[PDB]
């Protein structure tokens, strides 16, 4: 049972610094070390560096030197990693894995071959200009064009909030089957916004009341939003 | 140090045997490992050097290769082996990653039930308009969305998202949203989106007038 | 305006710890240091450039070398356990800027396995329909512990409060981990686990709802 | 000698208001600049703002103006610092530290805007949660251990003596837990020789002091 | 290519010898001692080959990273058997402190052990593998400046700072004593057993009392039987390291030396470890012994 607890997410401005933590535990981290990787939203694991924890050292990309820095504190056994003068490209999923102690030594490391084993939860830092905005929710009625015969689609649409994540409940009475909410997608304003429907027989339109469940934690937001056909 | 996968959206069923290739710029002698991520999680290491699999990895995982390309063989695939793999470059410190291989389940091959919702009454108020095209329950994942406003094609615009696969049916759900300010949306009547799906015989043209 | 601080350092008894603040064209900015102790009130110890004010001790040096400032540190004692802040001032702004902190451990300590004592439920918690069982996990080192809790050899997850080890006045470290159960939960299995591993060594502690 | 004597520690509610004292003593009070730095639980020293002693005109930080108000009552040579509207960001450690004299300079170099002595630091709490007493309860244990588990107390801090004080030797009061119910729980646990069962009543006595609670528990084995 | 004296494991010629320790009341652990000497060769494999060359001399920490990793490894798979390990703490729980069922109990979980460690042969089997394609990787790029004239700091170095300590440790205890103390304290418990058996009857203690002497006399046993090997192995180890030590050798007698000094440690670690081991043990059941024997009181 060995383990590396990372630091909670992080809410950046372009151009700030930030310090993730990684702490290690159960095993003996002085003679192991630990790298870095990022996942921005969307793409594959890029590498960010490498420290150890018997020497001190590390081994930075050449597309983030000087710009990062990273060191490890033996005593609580934690690795540091500060990404400094943030930009909107960081935005990513940030992780930590135990590797070996001596990665860009002098001459051969045949003496560990084992990749990254143990890993982080990972942090996920967000570097963007814009402020904290609570969600405003439309809704997507279901009309002659999105209804043909007894299967009639409906749903809701979430847009310009900041930052994530929101979540969506249909009064707990449909969402058991048949919801389908899509990821977020960042608008060039920096805000998000996503779409959230739902699929029910035609039959039920006309008794069944259908309302909106948002959440938006960070702003405190909750909101309630009901989906009416319209008469078109 | 760059490395490229084969295949980048896999489509295989539970039982198949699974092949990954693993082709890099450079000279790697054995120092490649493999790893695998489902999404919303952190990685999990699978194998390391050729094809010393750390312990507690299924055994039936494998790794084969040396030089430029390698391969990893999942000989009969489980339900919780569909999941995106990776492979990664350590002969120089300087560590690489692959593009990633997702791994799909092949269902059947249905077509996309398309609805189309027009920009809501409170949304036209706040000087905004945003024209909704849904795409619900189908395989494969490769559909094409086109916007027309008064027969015109648009381009830029429009954003698409995409649900990653049902839990029961294992089925896509796509949503494309057409932004424009409600200043222009007045300018114009009619509003279509045309979906192009491999099970759709001929394309599907859902539209409204204004 | 930035000051750049490394996160940590450790450093080995006697030898020299250097810190290091990093700015934009900071070699024109009189730099000031600082030493904070855990749970007190900073310090001033380095106040120009490489001036020391009155009762700094001359292991206390500081200088300005080239577009970063040194404070180091030398002949290291354990009091020198600090977090340590640079601080400039801005003619620009006329604004006071603090660095980001750099944590200052002294490494000499030697090895320390985890003492665990393990407490089940009292008479009254139970009388008040509640379970609570107390993991004590005392004088260890390093700094971290890794509890995992079980129920008939059974992993627990739901219910785990885990304290973050602080270290303590002998210098090495303590952790107190808490799982709530309800008394049908604690009755409903044979035996509970506190198993808890540091530096790759498991201790276990069982308790047993006991009649 | 110089020194900065500041109030004690302030819990409030989201929109109260605060306002932290600082008492200078030993230095000519209005000869010497004062500042206000703060500090979050866990993070970097953060300058607030300074005030010219003299004419009381205070300058103030980036984004620090409007709820932070600096003050002074040169009579009683004592520096105010003033929180109105109080969000949970506020819950930190704010400190007053004297500024040593500086030397300008055309080109901006200086001499010094350092702060030679400071105040211990007045720890201001923002939590809309209520302040609740603690339920203690004993924990019954070559040698034996028992103790006394505090929970679901807030805010801090939280003491425990054992044998009303004449016991203190052996004594480790473990560091309290903040739960994700947002209360506190801590436990405190004594080192028993293997044949002190039944020679002095072991009573641990916990003081939750913003609760105005007291509770005397004793700790005697299972009576099966 | 060499002779490696420590070379199988999967040849059921020679029974795979399991080691229970019981250290603390209530707890519980086991070594495969041929897994616990295949490993710990192929660790002083790995040191003395990166300790003969100073070049490779800082490598050390990267060779305890392997080991530990390992090391992680076989743990994981021993605690596969946790299920079992535990089933029989409880038993033995209940055993100390219905009798016939109670024995039947014991009987079952042992026996249900030990065809877990069967059951995962194959995963112990791999990891003791890795180390040993390790060690002989490494042993095998072990090179000299002059092979007619081959250093000998490395046999040297790993012998002072890894082994010789354990010498001293054990000369300093004098076991042969502990084996004597540890026959009298059983031949009191027997006479006490014996005369306290002969009438007054109370079924409960006179079973338990027989239990635990009958786990001692095992235990005791394992230390015998380690300790044994101890004094071999230290007159042994000590008179051979002495003419390896300061002088030089060809390659081939050379790595024939190490050879031969690392399966010396493996067998001297091993039995040592596990020594000391059920020196606790034992003393923890008389220590239980003593209880039962004081609360033997008619009040």
């Amino acid at each position: 049972q060995v383990q590396l607890v990372q630091s909670g997410a992080e809410v950046k401005k372009p151009g700030a610094s930030v310090r993730v933590s990684c702490k290690a535990s159960g095993y003996t981290f002085t003679s192991y070390g630990i790298s870095w990787v990022r996942q921005a939203p969307g793409q594959g694991l890029e590498w960010m560096g490498w420290i150890s924890g018997y020497d001190g050292n590390t081994n930075y990309a050449q597309k983030l030197q000087g710009r990062v820095t990273m060191t490890t504190d033996t005593s609580t056994s934690t690795a540091y990693m500060e990404l400094r003068s943030l930009r909107s490209d960081d935005t990513a999923v940030y992780y930590c894995a135990r590797d070996g102690p001596q990665v860009g030594d002098f001459d051969w490391q045949v003496y560990y071959y084992y990749g990254m084993d143990v890993w982080g939860q990972g942090t996920t830092v967000t570097v963007s200009s814009a402020s904290t905005k609570g969600p405003s929710v439309f809704p997507l009625a279901p009309s002659s064009k999105s209804t043909s015969g007894g299967t009639a689609a409906l749903g809701c649409l979430v847009k310009d909030y900041f930052p994530e994540p929101v979540t969506v409940s249909w009064n707990s009475g449909a969402l058991t089957s048949g919801v389908h909410t899509f990821p977020a997608v960042l608008q060039s304003s920096g805000l998000y916004s996503l779409s959230s429907v739902v699929t029910v027989p035609s039959s039920s339109l006309g008794t069944q009341t259908y309302i909106c469940n948002v959440n938006h934690k960070p702003s405190n937001t909750k909101v309630d939003k009901k989906v009416e056909p319209k008469s078109c | 140090i760059r490395m490229t996968q084969s295949p980048s959206t896999l489509s295989a069923s539970v039982g198949d045997r699974v092949t990954i290739t693993c082709r890099a710029s450079q000279s790697i002698n054995t120092w490649l490992a493999w790893y695998q991520q489902k999404p919303g999680k952190a990685p999990n290491l699978l194998i390391s050097k050729a094809s010393s699999l750390e312990s507690g990895v299924p055994s039936r995982f494998s790794g084969s290769g040396s030089g430029t390309e390698f391969t990893l063989t999942i000989s009969s695939l489980q339900p919780d082996d569909f999941a995106t793999y990776f492979c990664q470059q350590y002969n120089s410190y300087l560590y690489t990653f692959g593009q990633g291989t997702k791994v799909e389940i092949r269902r059947t091959v249905a077509a996309p039930s398309v609805f189309i919702f027009p920009p809501s009454d409170e949304q036209l108020k706040s000087g905004t308009a945003s024209v909704v095209c849904l795409l619900n329950n189908f395989y494969p994942r490769e559909a094409k969305v086109q916007w027309k406003v008064d027969n015109a094609l648009q381009s830029g615009n429009s954003q698409e998202s995409v649900t990653e696969q049902d839990s029961k049916d294992s089925t896509y759900s796509l949503s494309s949203t057409l932004t424009l300010s409600k200043a222009d949306y007045e300018k114009h009547k009619v509003y279509a989106c045309e979906v192009t799906h491999q099970g759709l015989s001929s394309p599907v043209t859902k539209s409204f007038n204004r | 305006y930035e000051l750049t601080q490394p996160p940590s350092v450790s450093v080995a008894p006697g030898q020299t710890a250097t810190i290091t603040c990093g700015g934009k064209n900071i070699g024109s900015k009189s730099v000031h240091w600082y030493q904070q102790k855990p749970g007190q009130a900073p310090v001033l110890v380095v106040y120009d450039d490489s001036d020391r004010p009155s009762g700094i001790p001359e292991r206390f040096s500081g200088s300005n070398s080239g577009n970063t400032a040194t404070l180091t540190i030398s002949r290291v004692e354990a009091g020198d356990e600090a977090d340590y802040y640079c601080q400039v001032w801005d003619s620009s702004s006329d604004h006071r800027v603090f660095g980001g902190g750099t944590k200052l451990t002294v490494l000499g300590q030697p090895k320390a396995a985890p003492s665990v004592t393990l407490f089940p439920p009292s008479s009254e918690e139970l009388q008040a329909n509640k379970a609570t069982l107390v993991c004590l996990i005392s004088d260890f080192y390093p700094g971290a512990v890794t509890v995992a809790w079980k129920a008939d050899s059974s992993p627990v997850k739901a219910g785990v409060e885990t304290t973050t080890p602080s270290k303590q006045s002998n210098n090495k470290y303590a952790a107190s981990s808490y799982l709530s159960l309800t008394p049908e939960q604690w009755k409903s299995h044979r035996s509970y686990s506190c198993q808890v591993t540091h530096e790759g060594s498991t201790v276990e502690k069982t308790v047993a709802p006991t009649e | 000698e110089v020194q900065l004597v500041q109030s004690g520690s302030d819990l409030k509610k989201p929109g109260a208001s605060v306002k932290v004292s600082c008492k200078a003593s030993g230095y000519t009070f209005t000869s010497y600049a004062m500042n206000w730095v703060r500090q979050a639980p866990g993070q970097g020293l953060e300058w607030v703002g300074w005030i010219n002693t003299n004419t009381g005109n205070p300058t103030y930080a980036q984004g620090f103006t409007g709820r932070f108000v600096f003050s002074l009552d040169t009579s009683v040579s004592t520096a105010y610092l003033q929180i109105s509207s109080l969000k949970a960001e506020d819950t930190a450690v704010y400190y007053c530290a004297r500024e040593s004299p500086n030397y300008y300079d055309s080109s901006g170099y200086y001499s010094g805007y350092y702060f030679d002595y400071w105040g211990q630091g007045t720890l201001v709490t923002v939590s809309s949660a209520s302040t609740k007493g603690p339920s203690v309860f004993p924990l019954a244990p070559g040698t034996a251990a028992l103790g006394c588990l505090v929970k679901d107390y807030f805010p801090e801090p939280v003491t425990v003596s054992w044998n009303s004080g004449a016991l203190t030797s052996g004594v480790h009061t473990f560091p309290a837990v903040l739960q994700s119910s947002g209360l506190y729980s801590l436990s405190s646990v004594v080192t028993v020789p293997s044949s002190s069962l039944g020679t002095q009543t072991y009573i641990c006595n916990v003081n939750h002091k913003p609760s105005n609670t007291k509770v005397d528990k004793k700790v005697e084995p299972k009576s099966c | 290519f060499l002779q490696y004296h420590f070379k199988e494991l999967s040849n059921y010629n020679i029974a795979n010898s399991i080691d229970i320790l019981q250290e603390k009341e209530g707890h519980l652990d086991f070594v495969i001692i041929p897994h616990y000497t295949f490993l710990d060769y192929y660790k002083h494999l790995s040191y003395n080959s990166i300790y003969h060359k100073s070049s490779t001399y800082g490598k050390c920490i990267a060779v305890d990273a392997f080991i530990k990793k390992i090391n992680e490894a076989y743990d994981k798979v021993k605690s596969k058997c946790n299920d079992i390990k535990n089933d029989l703490i409880a038993t033995i729980k209940k055993l100390e402190h219905t009798f016939k069922k109670m024995m039947d109990e014991y009987n079952t979980k042992k026996k249900k052990l030990i065809k877990c460690i069967k059951n995962h042969e194959n995963d112990f089997n791999k990891i003791c593998m890795d180390m040993k394609n390790y060690g002989t990787n490494l042993f095998e790029q072990l090179s000299c400046y002059n092979n007619n004239f081959c250093n000998t700091n490395g046999i040297r170095y790993h012998y002072d700072e890894y082994i010789h300590k354990l010498i001293l440790s054990v000369k300093s205890k004098n076991l042969n004593k502990d084996l004597s103390d540890m026959t009298n304290i059983l031949q009191q418990s027997e006479l006490l057993l014996t005369n306290l058996n002969k009438k007054m009857g109370s079924y409960i203690y006179i079973d338990t009392i027989k239990f635990i002497h009958k786990e001692m006399k095992h235990i005791f046993n394992r230390i015998e039987y380690h300790t044994k090997i101890i004094n071999d192995k230290t007159k042994i180890i000590q008179d051979k390291i002495k003419l390896n030590i300061w002088r030089t050798f060809q390659k081939d007698e050379l790595l024939k030396r190490i050879l031969d000094m690392s399966n010396e440690y493996s067998l001297f670690i091993t039995s040592d470890h596990l020594r000391q081991m059920l020196y606790n043990t034992f003393y923890s059941k008389e220590k239980h012994l003593n209880n039962i024997f004081h609360h033997l009181i008619y009040v």
